[PDB]
Protein backbone atom coordinates (compact mmCIF):
# COMPACT_ATOMS: atom_id res chain seq x y z
CA UNK A 1 0.00 0.00 0.00
CA UNK A 2 1.21 3.48 -0.89
CA UNK A 3 1.52 6.07 1.84
CA UNK A 4 2.44 9.74 1.97
CA UNK A 5 5.92 8.83 3.23
CA UNK A 6 6.68 7.30 -0.19
CA UNK A 7 6.65 10.76 -1.75
CA UNK A 8 8.50 14.04 -1.89
CA UNK A 9 6.05 16.91 -2.36
CA UNK A 10 6.50 20.07 -4.43
CA UNK A 11 4.39 23.02 -5.60
CA UNK A 12 0.64 22.93 -6.27
CA UNK A 13 -0.02 22.26 -9.95
CA UNK A 14 -3.70 23.16 -9.93
CA UNK A 15 -6.76 23.51 -7.80
CA UNK A 16 -9.56 20.98 -7.71
CA UNK A 17 -13.00 21.07 -6.12
CA UNK A 18 -12.03 19.00 -3.09
CA UNK A 19 -8.35 19.84 -2.79
CA UNK A 20 -5.22 20.79 -4.69
CA UNK A 21 -3.17 18.70 -7.09
CA UNK A 22 0.52 18.67 -6.11
CA UNK A 23 3.79 18.01 -7.86
CA UNK A 24 5.31 14.92 -6.29
CA UNK A 25 8.18 12.48 -6.65
CA UNK A 26 8.38 8.82 -5.68
CA UNK A 27 11.32 8.65 -3.27
CA UNK A 28 13.04 5.48 -4.46
CA UNK A 29 12.87 5.98 -8.23
CA UNK A 30 12.85 9.80 -8.23
CA UNK A 31 9.98 9.48 -10.73
CA UNK A 32 7.97 12.72 -11.05
CA UNK A 33 4.20 12.41 -10.55
CA UNK A 34 1.10 14.33 -9.48
CA UNK A 35 -0.82 13.80 -6.22
CA UNK A 36 -4.50 14.72 -6.35
CA UNK A 37 -5.79 15.44 -2.84
CA UNK A 38 -9.42 15.20 -1.77
CA UNK A 39 -10.55 16.19 1.72
CA UNK A 40 -12.75 13.50 3.27
CA UNK A 41 -14.91 15.97 5.20
CA UNK A 42 -15.73 17.89 2.03
CA UNK A 43 -16.42 14.73 0.03
CA UNK A 44 -18.75 13.46 2.74
CA UNK A 45 -20.59 16.78 3.02
CA UNK A 46 -21.08 16.90 -0.75
CA UNK A 47 -22.06 13.23 -0.79
CA UNK A 48 -20.22 12.48 -4.03
CA UNK A 49 -18.19 9.48 -2.87
CA UNK A 50 -19.52 7.52 -5.86
CA UNK A 51 -17.79 9.93 -8.26
CA UNK A 52 -14.43 9.22 -6.62
CA UNK A 53 -15.12 5.47 -6.65
CA UNK A 54 -15.92 5.60 -10.38
CA UNK A 55 -12.92 7.80 -11.11
CA UNK A 56 -10.52 5.31 -9.54
CA UNK A 57 -11.98 2.04 -10.82
CA UNK A 58 -12.43 3.33 -14.37
CA UNK A 59 -9.26 5.39 -14.88
CA UNK A 60 -6.89 2.79 -13.39
CA UNK A 61 -8.25 0.40 -16.05
CA UNK A 62 -7.38 2.62 -19.02
CA UNK A 63 -4.04 2.43 -20.86
CA UNK A 64 -3.72 4.90 -23.75
CA UNK A 65 -1.16 7.58 -24.75
CA UNK A 66 -3.87 10.27 -24.76
CA UNK A 67 -5.46 9.31 -21.45
CA UNK A 68 -3.89 10.39 -18.15
CA UNK A 69 -2.66 7.40 -16.12
CA UNK A 70 -3.85 6.72 -12.58
CA UNK A 71 -1.16 4.65 -10.84
CA UNK A 72 -2.71 4.12 -7.43
CA UNK A 73 -4.34 5.67 -4.41
CA UNK A 74 -4.25 5.83 -0.62
CA UNK A 75 -5.79 7.73 2.27
CA UNK A 76 -5.10 9.00 5.76
CA UNK A 77 -7.20 10.45 8.58
CA UNK A 78 -8.42 13.46 6.62
CA UNK A 79 -7.50 13.02 2.94
CA UNK A 80 -7.74 10.73 -0.06
CA UNK A 81 -4.80 10.78 -2.48
CA UNK A 82 -4.82 9.82 -6.16
CA UNK A 83 -1.43 9.09 -7.73
CA UNK A 84 -1.47 10.43 -11.29
CA UNK A 85 0.77 10.76 -14.30
CA UNK A 86 2.24 14.28 -14.29
CA UNK A 87 1.26 16.47 -17.25
CA UNK A 88 4.07 19.05 -17.50
CA UNK A 89 2.57 21.49 -20.02
CA UNK A 90 -0.62 22.09 -18.02
CA UNK A 91 -4.20 22.46 -19.21
CA UNK A 92 -5.60 23.19 -22.64
CA UNK A 93 -7.72 25.76 -20.77
CA UNK A 94 -4.62 27.76 -19.83
CA UNK A 95 -3.24 27.42 -23.35
CA UNK A 96 -6.48 28.80 -24.79
CA UNK A 97 -6.32 31.67 -22.28
CA UNK A 98 -2.85 32.62 -23.48
CA UNK A 99 -3.44 32.24 -27.23
CA UNK A 100 -7.13 33.35 -27.30
CA UNK A 101 -7.80 31.04 -30.29
CA UNK A 102 -6.04 28.04 -31.84
CA UNK A 103 -5.15 27.82 -35.53
CA UNK A 104 -6.54 24.97 -37.64
CA UNK A 105 -3.46 22.75 -37.39
CA UNK A 106 -3.36 22.87 -33.59
CA UNK A 107 -7.12 22.39 -33.38
CA UNK A 108 -7.23 19.45 -35.78
CA UNK A 109 -4.31 17.81 -33.96
CA UNK A 110 -6.04 18.12 -30.58
CA UNK A 111 -9.30 16.78 -32.04
CA UNK A 112 -7.43 13.82 -33.52
CA UNK A 113 -5.88 13.03 -30.14
CA UNK A 114 -9.24 13.44 -28.38
CA UNK A 115 -10.95 11.21 -30.92
CA UNK A 116 -8.28 8.53 -30.45
CA UNK A 117 -8.65 8.68 -26.67
CA UNK A 118 -12.46 8.57 -26.84
CA UNK A 119 -12.34 5.73 -29.35
CA UNK A 120 -10.39 3.71 -26.79
CA UNK A 121 -12.78 4.71 -23.99
CA UNK A 122 -15.90 3.89 -25.96
CA UNK A 123 -14.47 0.50 -26.95
CA UNK A 124 -14.41 -0.30 -23.24
CA UNK A 125 -17.94 1.14 -22.95
CA UNK A 126 -16.68 4.03 -20.83
CA UNK A 127 -18.28 7.47 -21.22
CA UNK A 128 -16.31 10.47 -19.90
CA UNK A 129 -19.08 13.14 -19.86
CA UNK A 130 -16.85 16.03 -18.80
CA UNK A 131 -14.12 16.67 -21.45
CA UNK A 132 -13.85 20.44 -21.01
CA UNK A 133 -10.52 22.30 -21.48
CA UNK A 134 -9.60 22.33 -17.76
CA UNK A 135 -9.71 18.50 -17.81
CA UNK A 136 -7.55 18.23 -20.92
CA UNK A 137 -3.89 18.11 -19.97
CA UNK A 138 -0.71 18.35 -22.04
CA UNK A 139 2.24 15.97 -21.97
CA UNK A 140 5.92 16.83 -22.33
CA UNK A 141 5.62 16.80 -26.14
CA UNK A 142 2.43 18.86 -26.01
CA UNK A 143 0.23 15.83 -26.65
CA UNK A 144 -3.31 16.02 -25.30
CA UNK A 145 -4.36 13.75 -22.43
CA UNK A 146 -7.90 13.30 -21.15
CA UNK A 147 -8.13 13.51 -17.35
CA UNK A 148 -10.67 13.92 -14.55
CA UNK A 149 -12.86 10.82 -14.72
CA UNK A 150 -15.05 11.78 -11.77
CA UNK A 151 -18.08 12.15 -14.05
CA UNK A 152 -17.33 8.98 -16.03
CA UNK A 153 -19.36 5.76 -16.10
CA UNK A 154 -19.00 2.22 -17.39
CA UNK A 155 -22.20 1.66 -19.36
CA UNK A 156 -21.94 -1.62 -21.29
CA UNK A 157 -25.63 -2.58 -21.39
CA UNK A 158 -27.87 0.35 -20.47
CA UNK A 159 -28.21 4.09 -21.05
CA UNK A 160 -27.69 6.58 -18.21
CA UNK A 161 -29.89 9.29 -16.70
CA UNK A 162 -27.53 11.15 -14.32
CA UNK A 163 -27.36 14.97 -14.30
CA UNK A 164 -23.64 15.36 -14.84
CA UNK A 165 -20.84 17.45 -16.26
CA UNK A 166 -20.53 21.11 -17.13
CA UNK A 167 -23.39 22.95 -18.86
CA UNK A 168 -21.51 24.58 -21.74
CA UNK A 169 -20.22 21.19 -22.94
CA UNK A 170 -23.40 19.10 -22.44
CA UNK A 171 -25.80 17.85 -25.15
CA UNK A 172 -29.59 18.36 -25.05
CA UNK A 173 -30.29 14.85 -23.75
CA UNK A 174 -28.01 15.39 -20.73
CA UNK A 175 -29.22 18.85 -19.68
CA UNK A 176 -32.82 17.62 -19.96
CA UNK A 177 -32.04 14.63 -17.76
CA UNK A 178 -33.05 12.19 -20.49
CA UNK A 179 -31.42 8.85 -21.25
CA UNK A 180 -27.94 9.19 -22.74
CA UNK A 181 -25.05 7.10 -24.06
CA UNK A 182 -21.53 7.47 -25.47
CA UNK A 183 -22.80 9.95 -28.07
CA UNK A 184 -22.68 12.65 -25.40
CA UNK A 185 -18.87 12.73 -25.76
CA UNK A 186 -19.30 13.34 -29.51
CA UNK A 187 -21.40 16.45 -28.82
CA UNK A 188 -18.74 17.71 -26.39
CA UNK A 189 -16.12 17.10 -29.07
CA UNK A 190 -18.05 19.49 -31.33
CA UNK A 191 -18.21 22.09 -28.58
CA UNK A 192 -14.44 21.79 -28.10
CA UNK A 193 -13.68 22.05 -31.81
CA UNK A 194 -15.72 25.27 -31.95
CA UNK A 195 -14.21 26.69 -28.74
CA UNK A 196 -10.67 25.90 -29.97
CA UNK A 197 -11.23 27.80 -33.23
CA UNK A 198 -13.35 30.68 -31.92
CA UNK A 199 -12.12 31.11 -28.34
CA UNK A 200 -15.49 30.65 -26.64
CA UNK A 201 -17.94 27.75 -26.59
CA UNK A 202 -20.87 28.02 -29.01
CA UNK A 203 -23.79 28.32 -26.55
CA UNK A 204 -22.24 30.82 -24.15
CA UNK A 205 -24.68 33.32 -22.67
CA UNK A 206 -24.66 35.57 -19.63
CA UNK A 207 -27.22 33.43 -17.79
CA UNK A 208 -27.31 29.69 -17.18
CA UNK A 209 -31.00 29.72 -18.12
CA UNK A 210 -30.24 31.17 -21.54
CA UNK A 211 -27.33 28.78 -22.17
CA UNK A 212 -29.64 25.89 -21.27
CA UNK A 213 -32.20 27.09 -23.81
CA UNK A 214 -29.61 27.62 -26.54
CA UNK A 215 -28.26 24.11 -26.08
CA UNK A 216 -31.74 22.59 -26.15
CA UNK A 217 -32.58 24.40 -29.37
CA UNK A 218 -29.12 24.03 -30.92
CA UNK A 219 -28.79 27.80 -31.29
CA UNK A 220 -25.31 28.82 -32.38
CA UNK A 221 -23.68 30.64 -35.29
CA UNK A 222 -20.24 30.67 -36.93
CA UNK A 223 -17.87 33.65 -37.07
CA UNK A 224 -16.75 34.51 -40.60
CA UNK A 225 -13.22 33.14 -40.14
CA UNK A 226 -14.33 29.55 -39.46
CA UNK A 227 -13.64 27.62 -42.67
CA UNK A 228 -15.99 25.38 -44.65
CA UNK A 229 -14.36 22.15 -43.49
CA UNK A 230 -14.49 23.15 -39.84
CA UNK A 231 -18.13 24.23 -40.15
CA UNK A 232 -18.97 20.85 -41.66
CA UNK A 233 -17.35 18.87 -38.84
CA UNK A 234 -18.79 21.01 -36.04
CA UNK A 235 -22.30 21.01 -37.53
CA UNK A 236 -22.23 17.22 -37.82
CA UNK A 237 -21.12 16.84 -34.20
CA UNK A 238 -23.66 19.30 -32.78
CA UNK A 239 -26.79 17.42 -33.84
CA UNK A 240 -29.74 17.37 -31.46
CA UNK A 241 -30.38 13.72 -32.35
CA UNK A 242 -27.51 11.71 -30.80
CA UNK A 243 -27.79 9.03 -33.47
CA UNK A 244 -27.13 11.61 -36.20
CA UNK A 245 -23.72 12.43 -34.71
CA UNK A 246 -20.79 10.77 -36.54
CA UNK A 247 -18.77 7.79 -35.37
CA UNK A 248 -15.32 8.68 -34.07
CA UNK A 249 -13.89 6.89 -37.12
CA UNK A 250 -15.69 9.46 -39.28
CA UNK A 251 -14.12 12.28 -37.27
CA UNK A 252 -10.64 10.81 -37.64
CA UNK A 253 -11.12 10.47 -41.40
CA UNK A 254 -12.88 13.82 -41.95
CA UNK A 255 -11.16 15.76 -44.78
CA UNK A 256 -10.69 18.89 -42.66
CA UNK A 257 -9.04 16.79 -39.95
CA UNK A 258 -6.70 14.85 -42.25
CA UNK A 259 -5.78 18.02 -44.16
CA UNK A 260 -4.77 19.89 -41.00
CA UNK A 261 -3.74 17.44 -38.27
CA UNK A 262 -0.03 16.89 -37.67
CA UNK A 263 -0.91 13.53 -36.13
CA UNK B 1 -14.84 -3.15 -14.49
CA UNK B 2 -18.38 -3.53 -13.29
CA UNK B 3 -21.35 -1.71 -14.84
CA UNK B 4 -21.56 1.55 -12.87
CA UNK B 5 -24.25 1.38 -10.18
CA UNK B 6 -26.50 4.43 -10.04
CA UNK B 7 -26.88 6.57 -6.94
CA UNK B 8 -29.43 8.59 -4.96
CA UNK B 9 -29.34 11.83 -6.96
CA UNK B 10 -31.14 14.07 -4.46
CA UNK B 11 -29.07 12.87 -1.51
CA UNK B 12 -26.01 14.72 -2.80
CA UNK B 13 -24.71 17.96 -4.30
CA UNK B 14 -25.74 18.41 -7.96
CA UNK B 15 -23.40 19.81 -10.63
CA UNK B 16 -22.80 23.52 -10.03
CA UNK B 17 -24.77 24.53 -13.13
CA UNK B 18 -27.91 23.06 -11.57
CA UNK B 19 -27.36 25.12 -8.42
CA UNK B 20 -26.80 28.25 -10.51
CA UNK B 21 -29.95 27.70 -12.57
CA UNK B 22 -31.94 27.27 -9.37
CA UNK B 23 -30.50 30.54 -8.06
CA UNK B 24 -31.43 32.39 -11.26
CA UNK B 25 -34.94 30.97 -10.98
CA UNK B 26 -35.28 32.06 -7.34
CA UNK B 27 -33.65 35.46 -7.86
CA UNK B 28 -35.54 36.81 -10.89
CA UNK B 29 -37.75 34.01 -12.21
N1 LIG C 1 -1.74 14.99 -13.55
C1 LIG C 1 -1.72 16.35 -13.57
N2 LIG C 1 -0.64 17.06 -13.99
C2 LIG C 1 -0.65 18.41 -14.00
N3 LIG C 1 -1.69 19.17 -13.60
C3 LIG C 1 -2.82 18.57 -13.14
C4 LIG C 1 -2.89 17.11 -13.11
N4 LIG C 1 -4.10 16.77 -12.63
C5 LIG C 1 -4.76 17.93 -12.37
N5 LIG C 1 -4.00 19.00 -12.68
C6 LIG C 1 -4.42 20.41 -12.50
O1 LIG C 1 -5.33 20.39 -11.41
C7 LIG C 1 -6.64 20.80 -11.85
C8 LIG C 1 -7.73 20.03 -11.13
O2 LIG C 1 -7.56 18.63 -11.34
P1 LIG C 1 -8.83 17.66 -11.56
O3 LIG C 1 -8.34 16.24 -11.53
O4 LIG C 1 -9.55 18.11 -12.80
O5 LIG C 1 -9.72 18.01 -10.26
P2 LIG C 1 -11.33 18.14 -10.15
O6 LIG C 1 -11.85 16.73 -10.22
O7 LIG C 1 -11.52 18.73 -8.79
O8 LIG C 1 -11.74 19.05 -11.29
C9 LIG C 1 -6.62 20.57 -13.35
O9 LIG C 1 -7.58 21.40 -14.03
C10 LIG C 1 -5.19 20.92 -13.70
O10 LIG C 1 -5.03 22.34 -13.68
MG1 LIG D 1 -11.44 18.73 -13.28
MG1 LIG E 1 -13.42 15.84 -11.12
Amino acid sequence: QWALEDFEIGRPLGKGKFGNVYLAREKQSKFILALKVLFKAQLEKAGVEHQLRREVEIQSHLRHPNILRLYGYFHDATRVYLILEYAPLGTVYRELQKLSKFDEQRTATYITELANALSYCHSKRVIHRDIKPENLLLGSAGELKIADFGWSVHAPSSRRTTLAGTLDYLPPEMIEGRMHDEKVDLWSLGVLCYEFLVGKPPFEANTYQETYKRISRVEFTFPDFVTEGARDLISRLLKHNPSQRPMLREVLEHPWITANSSK
Amino acid sequence: LSPSRGFAEHSSEPPSWVTEMLLENELWG
